[PDB]
This record gives C-alpha cells, structure tokens and sequence, in this order.
C-alpha cells in the first residue's frame, strides 16, 4: 500500500492530501539504466487497469456506463464510456505473445475473471514497480496471493472448495490405462501430486460436474511475462496449455468418469497430496 | 463401474418453451406441485444403458440466462448433443429455430448431434405451428425432429434416448481406429 515509486516517500510532502491522487498519477505519467535491461511490453495490459482508475474519477451514478466490451473478431477489448469507444487494446499484445499463437474463446465469465487478473497485474506494476525489478516470481505471488483474485477464482473453479482448503492424502486406485488417459489434462504425464490444479468442479443438486480453467487464465496467472524478451516463451506455455486444454474436452466422455472416481475417493475434491505436499491447488 | 460413459447435452431455445420442465421430466420424472424453482440448476443428470453400457446424460439448461444470441465457441465447448425447443403455443419461438441453429453451425463442433423438440403436444386449443411445419424445417437441416409434452410426459423418453442413441454411434465408430 507504500508506494516507493519516483522518490514518492520524500516528494509527497509538496502536495495537498486533496490532490495527491492526481499528483502520482502525473508522477506514472514521468517515469514509466538502458544498458543491461529487458524491454517490455505492457502498454495494452494496463490499459485495463487505467480504464477503472478513469472509472474511479466518475461519479457513481455515471460509473455504470463504463464498460469493456469484446470486439466481433474476438480479438480486441473495446474500452466504453456509454456507446463511446475511447481505446481498444489486442489480447495477443495484453498476453505479450506471438501472432500466429492461438486464443481459444472464452466465456463471459471467464473474459470478466481474465480482465480482473489483468486489473491486478495492471496496478502492481503501474504502483509497484519494484515487484518487477526483483523478480516475475515477486509479481506473480503479489497477484496470485491477492485476496479477490485467489477468492474469484475459486468461486468460479470450485466453488464449494476453501482456497485453504487441507489436502487429502492420495489413494491410488487407478489402473494403467487410466493413468494414460489422464495424462492429457498435464502435459502428457501422470503425476499424482500436480495432475488436477486445472481441474474445477461444482455440485448441483448434489452432482459433481467438471471442468478445466481457460488456458488464458491458466497462462495469466502462472506464466505471463511481461518482457518483449519471453515473447516465444510465452506463446509456448500458452500453446501447451491449449493442447491440454482440447484434449480433455475431446477425452471428456472418458475423463470426467475417471475424475469422479477420483473425486468421491478423496473426500470431494482434486486437492490430493502424497506425504503432505500437493501441487493441486488452483493457485496460491 | 459405476458409469461408463459422460454424455453432455444442452437444451436450447428460446426462454417459456419449456426447457426447464422437459428437463426435471426426464431427470425426475415430474411436472410441477412441489415446485423447485431453478435457482442455480444449472443441469440434471439421468443415466441410462445402451448396448450394456450405463451412460450418464449430463443435461444443462442455461439457455436464456444470458445467452440471447451472444454465445460464441466456449458455450458449446464439450457438448455431445444439442435438444432444441420451441413452444408450439408460439410461432415466434419456432422461427427462432432459425437462428439458434446457425449460431450452432458456426460456433458447436460439427460432429455435435442436434435435435428439435416442439414440446407441449397437450395444448391443441392454443397451438401456432402445425406438426408438418416442424418436422419440415427439421428436414431442411437433416435433424430429427419430434413433438412432445412435457406435462403429459409424451415423447420426453424416446427424444432423449434417440440423441444418446445417435451420440453412441458415432462415438463408437471414432474408435475402430479413428
Ligand atoms: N400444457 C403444457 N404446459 C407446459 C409444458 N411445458 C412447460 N409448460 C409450462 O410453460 C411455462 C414455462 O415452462 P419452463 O420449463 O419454465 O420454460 P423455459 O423458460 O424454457 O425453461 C411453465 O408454466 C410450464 O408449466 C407442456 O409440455 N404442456
Ligand atoms: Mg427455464
């Protein structure tokens, strides 16, 4: 919450409580050693987040109208104030990958969930320049660790499943051949302890249904970098993500009868661990 | 085994049709009284046995929520078949029909199986659409196509296992090789 960027810690003296607000956004505005470091490439990913600070600035009855709305290509966000479109911003540049990389479509709900982790990425690295600089893993952390971030995505994901949720210890009932068909859903191996953190599920009327988190989500959370540098990087994470992704829902008549077997052995849940550790939770 | 197979399937149409009550009458096997009023009821599961194999129908019924015509790929992403409805009380849901079925074409899968439903067969005083104008633009696509009542409980069974039916066929021919 003690922002450091721009010398602020001395240089908000000079400034009225009243205004200091728009003094640090003209401050952004200055600040945002060539030799020696990365380029980036994160002007469309913030625009996002400045959208809801311009949203912020408006009165509540007109915030309202304020809204970001998908493009017919599917490709761009459009930025509205009312039928008015002030900017748009490409998902490939937001997501800092190559062109020819894919973008499976996405779900209302999960285009909502994408623009919120994008608001979260937008503001610790708009406000908090100094994540970046220590480390991705810094930032990553600050916005997987974030409270409504970790709190929507599990209300999406599992909805009935604490993001504290304990683990449950695993019990191998599988045979072979349904270890190989399980193999798909992370990247072709079967490993007890990591197989399910892209596996959501929810309960109607007292029936389990499941599903996998969007690869964008997925690549948004635990793989997005923002330097110009790990742009193939990057759209090879997404494009193993997407395989994974297609194959389960091709498999999805014989997997989900697997995952359930699974689900009901271990207490209704996938948060399955193997002599107290486990990599199955949905992020943390 | 407990089940074999994970059948998903959708119910489309338009919103008074009758999709909710098709559905808690195959499910349930009911039709109003002590009335649960879908708040949340996303899907109802009901599984049956074909050729000795036990397959879980997993039926959803979000059609409507907010889906008027803003759908794209990921609403029908890992659906085996597609139920669509219409309200033989109301022409104008039937030729809606249209355009859910070409929402379907260019944005489902193309090995989706699809069927047309004009349910509520029981109310011949207020009907709109003859029963030859349904099977007609059924025949247009090459889709079955049956009239049915949800309250008389009148073609809900044979509707369902005709679309698993179909959905087990073509699934059991990808898998002699592929
Ligand atoms: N007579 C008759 N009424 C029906 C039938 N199916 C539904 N209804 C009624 O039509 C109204 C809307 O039904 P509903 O399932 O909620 O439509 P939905 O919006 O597509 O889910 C309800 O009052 C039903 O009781 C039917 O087959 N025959
Ligand atoms: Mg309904």
């Amino acid at each position: 919450k003690a922002i450091h960027m721009g010398g602020w810690d001395k240089v908000q003296d000079h400034f009225r409580a009243e205004k200091k607000d728009h003094a640090l956004e003209v401050l952004h505005s200055i600040i945002h050693g060539e030799p020696g470091e990365m380029e980036v490439n994160v002007e469309d990913i913030n625009k996002i987040y400045a959208f809801k600070r311009l949203q912020h600035l408006a009165c509540p009855a007109h915030q309202d109208l304020f809204t970001i709305k998908m493009d017919a290509s599917q490709t761009q966000f459009l930025l509205m104030v009312g039928d008015t479109v002030i900017s748009q911003s490409n998902i490939k540049d937001i997501l800092n990958i190559s062109d020819d990389a894919v973008i499976e479509s996405m779900s209302r709900e999960e285009r909502q969930l994408f623009l919120q982790i994008c608001e979260v990425i937008g503001s610790k690295m708009t406000w908090h320049p100094e994540l970046l600089q220590e480390s991705i893993s810094t930032l990553r952390k600050e916005v997987t660790g974030n409270a409504q971030i970790k709190t929507a995505v599990y209300e999406m994901m599992r909805p009935a499943e604490a993001p504290d949720h304990p683990l449950v210890e695993w019990q191998d009932s599988l045979t072979a051949d349904e270890k190989s068909m399980l193999a798909c859903i992370n990247a072709g191996n079967f490993e007890p302890t990591t197989q399910f953190c892209k596996i959501g599920y929810q309960e109607v009327q007292g029936e389990v249904a499941f599903s996998m988190m969007h690869p964008c989500i997925s690549y948004l959370l635990h793989s997005y970098s923002p330097f110009s540098e790990f742009k193939p990087t990057n759209s090879g994470f997404l494009k193993k993500l997407n395989q994974d992704y297609n194959d389960y829902h091709a498999k999805k008549m014989f997997i989900d009868v697997i995952l359930e077997k699974l689900y009901l052995t271990h207490e209704r849940s996938l948060h399955i661990g193997k002599d107290g550790c486990s990599r199955n939770i949905l992020l943390t | 085994k407990t089940y074999d197979y994970l059948f998903k399937l959708l119910l489309i149409g338009d919103s008074g049709v009758g999709k909710t009550c098709v559905l808690f009458r195959f499910s349930e096997d009911a039709f109003n009284s002590t009335f649960i009023s879908t708040i949340g009821i996303d899907f109802k599961i009901r599984t049956i046995e074909l050729d000795g194999k036990r397959i879980k129908l997993q039926i959803w019924d979000t059609a409507g929520q907010e889906r008027f015509r803003t759908i794209t790929t990921a609403y029908y992403r890992g659906a085996m078949g597609i139920m669509l409805v219409y309200d033989i009380t109301n022409e104008k849901s039937f030729d809606n029909i249209r355009n859910w079925i070409r929402n379907i074409e260019e944005h489902a899968s193309a090995d989706v199986e699809k069927m047309i439903l004009g349910n509520k067969c029981d109310v011949n005083d207020k009907r709109q659409v003859s029963k030859e104008r349904g099977e007609k633009l059924a025949l247009d696509y090459g889709i079955k196509f049956m009239e049915t009542s949800a309250k008389a409980n009148i073609n809900v069974e044979n509707a369902f296992f005709t679309l698993a039916r179909d959905i087990k066929a073509k699934m059991d021919k990808k898998l002699e090789g592929n």
